[PDB]
RNA sequence: AUCUGUUUGGUGGAACCUGAUUAGAGGAAACUCAAAGAGUGCUAUGGUAUGGUGACGGAGUGCGCUGGUCAAGAGUGUAAAAGCUUU
RNA sequence: GCGAUGAUCACCCAUGGGUGGGUACAAAUGGCAGUCUGACAAGU
RNA sequence: GAGUCCCAUAACCUUUGUACCCAGUGAGAAA
């Protein structure tokens, strides 16, 4: 189960990768993608330029969590809920969030690179 | 009172310096100053199982 | 024991009352606890053993108080001046501590003061500490009347007069079993206790 | 509209009248969620109109079971028929707020003009009156509500589990733990009786060594006598009258006192063996298989040292302390006795037949050797 | 509800008895009632099988209370004779226990039977 | 709880209208204490009527969706249900009247051959309909005479109507020049108010159930609340996340305002922003 | 076995540590003179003469709550005057320790559904009067809503997959606002197809969906493999 | 032992260095006087305040209202029905 | 004419004794084990 | 002047009399 954020969705649509099919042929496993309410709040706050990205995040195949905090800082929410539990893949393309996630141990990181998704800290990919 | 602390004042030193009683025991590093309220008590092993902790 | 012999059961308590036991203010508490309770309901075949145990310990206390009557009688017929001074069971465990009445009579009054507190005494002598001041004589009624450091003081004067009366009782031959020497010694101790409870360390 | 409220509680039933509705749409908000914690604002919502108390713990347990399994009892019918207005059954029913969605159908089966609500609004109204409790009732109930709660919880649980006080092994625990105490009490008290009568003649404790028999015969002999006919309960009685003729030891008040002491010893001696008969009977009704196998007093001490019939049952068979061939009959009797105690504990009203079969098995095993 | 309540039907009974036979070959089965209660109070047990037709029934009904205390699955097979035959010994057994082991070659089978009897229970 | 009882893939196109009913069938009896009923028209030429399992009373203990399917030959654009007598009306290529028993329109009540974009029934005097046609027209219909009644042509297109629930002949129109018009049914020659403060086309209007103020959401991504006697906005609600508020209702509490935007979200607002919804002691109420 | 220890109060109120050469988690004994499940006891003579009061050793391999205490929990809500609703009082093993931590002035409602554990619960609640045994299913709190009112902490040692619904129902009925919610989650008994961190994350998400704010979780690993205690408080308004 | 000189424990606290604080650092008393903080308790209850300024009250009548029952109407259904619905 | 409802597992002599180590109970005018100080104080 | 109410009403040791010994395991046993 993979936590998505907003620039990962934007780079997915910019590189024409499907979310669940890109995840499946990246990991060769069955993926459950998760949009937290703060990532969804960030996509809605991005305005009416990003309508395509918002209604591709509105997808019944993409399940969605319910964050319980004030504010819509998705990087704080993703970092907290991943270092609490260590049962999550983080799909992101922010340089700062990528550095945070790859500094906390045991957390695999997925990112749009080239024309498909790549995964780094998951040691069983083939 | 100090009258009873002057009777249990030696085994409180033994519990403070636990770490050098057996050369194989190796406790976790606490300090353990003497607590303000304590009580000295004796273990009742019951009359159910014999010969093991007896 | 007397109350479970009286009522037995909780509904039986709801229909009965009692005043010769449990005086006048625990009745509403036992009735409220009889009305609401986390207790089960017993049968007759074990209520019978409950009742047998209750009458057993009632008769036990009857035997206790009549043995105390026997002790008071033998004590005021054997060493009556000690009974008039320090009391029946206190003088009784003095005599029973030291063995014989003559063996208690030939001991000094300081020994009769500290007579019960031997382990405190001898640890406070074998290291150089302060000795006790009460011993077995602490439970006399006069030392009960005293308060402060003067219960040590009248433990001392009570042991002195008790040595006087005790060796009179053990060593007299024309003794009359009437409490005369013990009674005049008790009057001496009582007015001494009066004159050192009249003083006060405050300044008026 | 949530017009009335029904709160069930161990002291009785309460019907409240809802004064002000709480918010429906803003029901998850912070101020609406903590107005039921503040009492000064909860009393703006709820007013007590009726409280029918119970007739006692019997009707309390009846209504606790009826409320538990979702039925309208007769006291419920009485208080609802007193308090709720005769509304229509086809147009604008009166609205009662309950906390039990399967008690609702039983309320509409009896009063068709009552629609019942237990959703989150009725739930937090109900937990508001649960949170405040004794303050809403304005002083009108007998009995503290938590004390009635303790009584009703214990009664409900023992009813639901069918707790019988006949098959209650704590009786036989306390019976044998008291019987050992009075064994040593009759022993030391009759030892002092023999000591105090030892200087009246020191041969009665030589001829008659049993404590009760010595004490009962010295309760009536206090002298010489001759007339040795009712002292046989007669070779020992004849020897005793011969020793009274050849008296060879030394009052009145002291002798009256040791008569009272021997009467005490006799009273202890026949309260014992009343207790022993009681615990053999209680052991036959509580553990018949154990008492068939190894006897009533032995089974009593076995479940006492185990702590309970349940602890002796759930103990392993190789860890039972019962009291070569002589070494392994103990192990055979141990695992058969553990088997018998399991039968006896977990059967609900036990028979004796499996204790009989295990007794037959262990006698066959000992007769084989 | 009888005393020997969570009885298994025939398919679950044969699944249970097959994994009992394999654990008995792999030395992971402690068989008999007091060995079962020994390994139960020691905590090395994954599920206990009681047979619901021995000559008393409380003789092994002492074990559901122990399993409930320590949260261990327990299941009632309706044949002590078939249970002993699956255990691989020449006598009927009335209770058996699958001890825990992680160097065990049948751990997936034991876990599947545990899940089946726990959804039963 | 802010959570859906049920969802329904109702149609294939846009669901262009939906309302709610208490369907007066004369063979069955409506169970309104456990079922709710909503019906809904779309541009795939269908009106569908659905039932919903509702947990509001605990009287009972069930075949929820799509109890019937009305069918038209052209598309539909609006729908509103009569507040009695099993009747509703659907606007579209032409405005038809329907009842929930018959599977076909009872009557076609169209002024001319110009289509109808919106519809509202009256709330008291329940037999007076009003509709907005794309020829910038507002038409009143009466259901005693089973006929249209009077129409007016305005400058731009009326997006919505709502009737005053407390005055029974007044309604408010919400139209494409950026303001709302408060009209009297007995004299449509003049508006009796104009509510002016919007800056793009007004998409939807609604009345408070107290009849004293209106809410008004528009194509500039903001909603506005107006006192009925003034004619300028008492309040504006906006959000960076809210885009193009297309639907606004005023909840029956008269205290909350439901807005449906076009990013997907339906949002609750307070009608009075500074007003909290706890119950109040008399000192704070005073 | 006959040795001497020193009793010392823990950080948590109502529980103690007996220091020797191995130190023991220890509680005061509400029913002095007998052991409940065969634990060992400590008898101090505290100073009419001094009275022999005694203490019971809390075994972390037979108690999830003691495993949590001596793994280190920042806040238990079981406290010496409180009311605890124990769910899944599977015998009197941990309920006795919770009972005498809570003390004579506080109440433990021990809810259990099976009947032979209920019989042992009632015979234990005789000698511990501050235990109200409730033999009922916790999945239907209305069946015993009449016997319990306004608890301060719920403890949940149920081992069922509908755990979070049971905890939520009992909390919404009987827990007060900002009261304690202590959960012992067993991963394998919830579900074994996913890993332990997935099921703990899902259970914590279920708790905050039923508005119980989690403060703290602890894996309690040397005593139980793939267990957890989640300590939360019943926020009821504003987890934010 | 006019042997020994290490360890443990108490007393003592130079020089350097580090940290904190500074109208030097405290201490004792209380049915003392003030300044503030936190928690708890208490029906803490007018959602628009008594049944009534002879302008009023009470009694009775008439209208109004509530419930069930029966009858009639109407719809729907049907060979006829029955049933069901009915602001 | 078996069994998991459990098989199995200190010194001296040509079943019986001799010699003692631990267990509990009770006793002891057995032991530890030795019964404080000694002339001022209170008041006016 | 002065440490008992905190088991000298006691604790431990020694000797003397009375009753015993010197649990786990887990598939074998018999011929
Ligand atoms: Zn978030």
């Amino acid at each position: 189960q993979v936590l998505i954020d907003t620039n990962f969705i934007n780079f997915s649509i910019q590189k024409k990768v499907d979310i669940v099919r890109g995840m499946m042929d990246c990991l060769l496993a069955k993926c459950n993608p998760l949009i937290t309410d703060c990532v969804m709040a960030e996509l809605e706050k991005l305005g009416p330029k990003y309508r395509i990205a918002l209604k591709l995040a509105r997808d019944p195949r993409i399940k969605r969590l319910s964050c319980s905090h004030k504010g819509t800082y998705a990087d704080d929410c993703l970092v907290h809920r991943v270092l609490q539990h260590k049962c999550y893949i983080v799909a992101t393309n922010d340089a700062g969030l990528k550095q945070r996630i790859r500094k906390i141990p045991g957390i695999p990181l997925m990112s749009v690179g080239g024309h498909a998704y790549v995964i780094e800290k998951l040691p069983d990919v083939f | 009172d100090d009258n009873m602390r002057r009777e249990v004042q030696r085994d409180l030193l033994l519990i403070k310096h636990r770490a050098a009683l057996d050369p194989k025991r190796h406790y976790k590093k606490q300090r353990w100053e003497v607590p303000e309220r304590f009580a000295i008590g004796t273990i009742i092993e019951d009359k159910s199982e014999f010969y093991s902790s007896r | 024991a007397r109350i479970i012999l009286t009522m037995g059961i909780r509904s039986k308590a709801s229909e009965t009352d009692l005043s010769e036991i449990l005086p006048e203010e625990i009745e509403e508490r036992v009735k409220t606890a009889a009305e609401v309770s986390m207790g089960t309901e017993i049968t007759q075949t074990d209520l019978d053993n409950i009742n047998a145990l209750a009458e057993q310990i009632v008769e036990f206390a009857a035997y206790r108080e009549q043995l105390s009557n026997y002790l008071s009688a033998r004590m005021k017929a054997i060493a009556p001046n000690l009974t008039q001074l320090v009391g029946e069971l206190v003088g009784a465990r003095l005599i029973a501590h030291s063995g014989s009445l003559i063996s208690l009579a030939k001991s000094p009054a300081s020994t009769i003061q500290i007579l019960g507190a031997e382990k405190a005494l001898f640890r406070a002598l074998k290291t150089k500490h302060d000795t006790p001041k009460y011993g077995l004589l602490y439970h006399a009624s006069l030392v009960g009347q005293a308060t402060g450091k003067n219960k040590g003081k009248i433990a001392r004067v009570l042991a002195a007069k008790a040595a006087v009366s005790l060796r009179y009782d053990a060593l007299a031959e024309d003794r009359d079993d009437s409490g005369d020497i013990g009674l005049e010694s008790r009057a001496k101790v009582e007015n001494r206790l009066s004159q050192l409870e009249g003083r006060d360390l405050r300044t008026t | 509209p949530i017009e009335y409220l029904l709160f069930e509680e161990p002291t009785g039933y309460a019907v409240f009248k809802v004064k002000l509705q709480q918010d429906d749409i803003g029901s998850r908000l912070k101020e609406v969620q903590e107005q039921i914690n503040d009492f000064g604002a909860f009393t703006k919502l709820i007013e007590l109109v009726s409280f029918a108390p119970f007739k006692g713990a019997a009707e309390a347990l009846e209504n606790a079971n009826d409320i538990s399994e979702g039925l309208v009892s007769e006291s419920l019918k009485a208080i609802l028929d007193l308090n709720l207005p005769k509304a229509s059954s086809k147009k604008k029913n009166i609205t009662l707020a309950i906390s039990d969605k399967n008690l609702g159908p039983s309320i509409k089966e009896e009063f068709p003009y009552v629609d019942c609500i237990s959703n989150e609004l009725a739930q937090d109204l109900i937990r508001g009156v649960r949170l405040h409790g004794e303050k809403l009732f304005k002083g009108l109930q007998s009995g503290d509500l938590e004390r009635a709660q303790l009584g009703l919880g214990h009664a409900y649980s023992r009813a639901k589990v069918k707790f019988s006080v006949q098959k209650n092994d704590n009786h036989i625990i306390q019976a044998i733990a008291l019987l050992d105490q009075l064994d040593k009490d009759i022993n030391t008290f009759a030892m002092r009786v023999k000591e105090w009568y030892g200087w009246h003649f020191p041969e009665l404790a030589k001829l008659v060594p049993d404590n009760y028999t010595f004490a009962k015969l010295v309760l009536f002999i206090k002298d010489k006598a001759d007339d040795s006919l009712h002292d046989l309960a007669n070779e020992d009685s004849g020897i005793a009258q011969r020793v009274i003729d050849n008296a060879r030891i030394s009052s009145e008040t002291d002798m009256e006192n040791v008569c009272v002491f021997a009467q005490r010893v006799a009273s202890l001696a026949d309260y014992r063996r009343q207790l022993y008969d009681y615990l053999c009977e209680k052991m036959h009704t509580v553990a018949p298989n154990l008492s068939e196998l190894i006897g009533e007093v032995i089974g009593a001490r076995l479940i006492s040292h185990a702590g309970s019939l349940t602890n002796l049952s759930k103990q392993a068979a190789s860890t039972v302390q019962i009291l070569k061939n002589k070494g392994r009959i103990s192990r055979y009797l141990a695992n058969k006795c553990s088997m018998a105690s399991r039968i006896d504990n977990y059967s609900e009203e036990p028979s004796n037949v499996f204790g009989s079969v295990l007794k037959k098995q262990v006698e066959q095993r000992l007769e084989f050797y | 509800n009888p005393k020997a309540f969570p009885l298994a039907d025939a398919a679950l009974t044969q699944q249970i008895l097959d994994v009992v036979q394999q654990a008995a070959n792999l030395r992971q089965l402690k068989k008999g009632a007091n060995e079962a209660t020994k390994t139960l109070n020691r905590g090395i047990s994954e599920f206990i099988i009681m047979a619901a037709d021995c000559e008393p029934i409380e003789i092994l009904l002492h074990l559901p209370l122990l399993c409930e205390d320590k949260n261990v699955p327990y299941v009632f097979v309706p044949s002590r004779v078939a249970l002993g035959r699956a255990c691989g010994v020449s006598r009927p057994v009335i209770a058996a226990s699958i001890t825990t082991n992680d160097a065990s070659a049948i751990k997936t089978q034991i876990y599947a039977v545990k899940d089946k009897i726990e959804t039963l229970l | 709880t802010r959570e859906e009882f049920v969802s329904f893939k109702a149609h294939y196109g846009l669901v262009t209208g939906l309302c709610v009913t208490q369907p007066r069938f004369h063979d069955k009896k409506p169970d309104l204490k456990s079922q709710n009923f909503m019906l809904s028209c779309s541009d795939d030429k269908t009106v569908k009527l659905w039932s919903i399992n509702v947990d509001d009373y605990s009287n009972k203990n069930n075949e929820e969706g799509l109890i019937r399917t009305f069918d038209g030959e052209s598309a539909f654009q609006g729908i509103d249900s009569h507040r009695e007598n099993s009747t509703f009306a659907t606007g579209g290529a032409k405005i038809h009247l329907w009842d929930v028993n018959r599977l076909k329109p009872v009557s076609d009540l169209s002024w001319g051959a110009d289509n109808i974009t919106s519809l509202k029934f009256n709330q008291n005097e329940t037999d007076i309909l009003a509709s907005t046609g794309s020829d910038n027209s507002i038409v009143l219909y009466d259901l005693r005479t089973n006929s249209p009644t009077q129409k007016i042509v305005q400058t731009m297109r009326t997006n919505a109507i709502c009737w005053n629930p407390m005055e029974a002949f007044n309604f408010v129109t919400a139209n494409e020049d950026h303001n709302a018009y408060y009209y009297d049914m007995r004299n449509l020659s003049r508006s009796l108010n104009v509510f002016k403060d919007h800056v793009s086309a007004v998409m939807d209007v609604d009345f408070s159930p107290t009849g004293d103020e209106i809410v008004t959401g528009s194509y500039d991504k903001s909603i506005r609340i107006y006192k009925t006697n003034h004619g300028h906005s008492r309040e504006i609600y906006h959000t960076k996340r809210m885009q193009h508020v297309f639907q606004v209702k005023y909840s029956m509490d008269s205290k909350y305002i439901i807005s449906g935007s076009d990013d997907g979200n339906v949002r609750l607002w307070r009608s009075k922003a500074w007003e909290r919804s706890n119950v109040k002691t008399t000192r704070e109420k005073n | 076995g006959g040795a001497k220890v020193v009793i010392e109060p823990h950080r948590h109120a109502g529980v103690y540590i007996a220091r020797g050469k191995e130190d023991l988690l220890v509680t005061k004994n509400m029913a002095p003179g007998e052991s409940v499940y065969g634990e060992k006891r400590i008898s101090v003579e505290e100073p009419v003469p001094p009275t022999k009061v005694e203490y019971r050793v809390w075994n972390p391999f037979r108690s999830k709550l003691a495993a949590g205490i001596m793994g280190g929990l920042d806040e238990l809500f079981i406290a010496p005057g409180k009311k605890v609703l124990y769910l899944g009082a599977a015998s009197g093993t941990s309920v006795s320790h919770v009972s005498d931590v809570v003390g004579p002035e506080g109440v433990v409602y021990a809810v259990e559904f099976s009947h032979r554990p209920g019989r042992e619960l009632i015979s234990m609640a005789k000698k511990r009067p501050n235990i109200i045994p409730i033999i009922e299913d916790a999945r239907h709190p209305q069946k015993y809503r009449m016997l319990i009112g306004m608890v301060d902490c719920v403890f949940a040692d149920v081992a069922q997959p509908d755990q979070a619904r049971i905890i939520a129902l009992n909390s919404h009925m009987f827990l007060k606002d900002q009261g304690g919610v202590v959960i012992s989650i067993k991963a394998n008994c919830i579900d074994s197809t996913v890993d332990a961190e997935t099921v703990f994350a899902r259970e914590v998400q279920k708790l905050r969906e039923e508005r119980i704010k989690p403060l703290e979780q602890l894996t309690l690993e040397p005593y139980e493999r793939d267990h957890c205690i989640v300590v939360g408080r019943y926020m009821r308004s504003g987890l934010k």
